[PDB]
């Protein structure tokens, strides 16, 4: 009766250690998610902007939302970054963006300003963004392209054809100056049609 | 660049932008099942806890019973 009870002991303690790991690495993990939870929000939650223009209203925002993810992907070590976590903040990076960019797109001149106000934030998130990583083609299917660089895609490709169609042919200056400015987030499918 | 950009196979079809409270309400979703699944651990070493003492119990009470079963063992032999 004894070793009987000296088994059970063994085995609870065991499934109790067992438990007790599980809780800590589950309690790890919910704080973690806590607190990007939180930076989340308080990025989503920022300051107003006192800029009368629309357009540079919304540059601003622009600008102000691109430092903070940049800030939070630097404060974020990348070795403990989960993918999946990764891919959602990206998404959300691109959702948030895509408004922004929509909105901003139709008020904004690329023969006029060459270089936008977020296009350091821009090219400094253009890492988490994808387009420094390698492309995934597959043997069979092709593959479909990120949120942020279809969108990217679409609308500035489409603003940037508009501005070819009205600019005079006989000075490329800016229009160039454009492009080696956009260059470093432009896709390789935008810049070939753009070419 | 300018082949994957003309390439049909390569020009990528396109799908539409995410939103951004239905991947914070994902977040927190997470959050929650981590804390839920930990509460549940912290359940179960509590209830592991509880049957270990329930066994030092019974064990502590299985040596008195040896300790009683040698003692009349012992006197009876003596008298």
């Amino acid at each position: 009766e004894w070793q009987s009870l000296q088994e059970r002991k063994a085995y609870i303690d065991l499934q109790l250690q067992q438990e007790r790991q599980e809780l800590e690495e589950l309690e790890a993990s919910l704080q973690g998610n806590r607190s990007v939870t939180t930076a989340c929000e308080t990025a989503l939650r920022p300051p107003e902007s006192g800029e009368l223009d629309q357009k540079k209203d919304l540059e601003y925002r622009l600008e102000r939302i691109i430092a903070g993810l940049a800030s939070a992907t630097t404060s974020l070590i990348v070795g403990t970054m989960l993918p999946q976590v990764r891919d959602e903040l990206g998404a959300l990076a691109v959702a948030a963006i895509h408004p922004l960019f929509n909105q901003f797109r139709q008020l904004w001149d690329p023969l006029e300003e060459p270089k936008p106000s977020f296009v350091d934030g821009m090219k400094e998130i253009r890492s988490l963004l994808g387009l420094d990583q390698k492309p995934k083609k597959k043997t069979y299917r092709k593959p479909s392209a990120t949120p942020y660089e279809t969108m990217m895609y679409e609308l500035w490709l489409r603003t940037v054809a508009a501005s070819v169609r009205e600019w005079d042919v006989r000075e490329p200056e800016p229009l160039i100056a454009v492009l080696e400015a956009w260059d470093a987030l432009l896709p390789g499918f935008v810049r070939a049609q753009l070419l | 660049d300018l082949y994957e950009g003309r390439g049909p196979d390569d020009i990528p079809r396109m799908k539409p932008l995410p939103k951004l409270g239905d991947v914070l309400q994902r977040i927190r979703e997470a959050i929650q099942g981590l804390e839920g699944e930990v509460v549940r651990k912290r359940s179960r070493i509590e209830g592991l806890e509880k049957e270990k003492a329930e066994i030092l119990v019974r064990e502590k009470e299985v040596q008195e019973i040896l300790n009683q079963a040698g003692q009349k063992y012992q006197e009876v032999v003596g008298g």
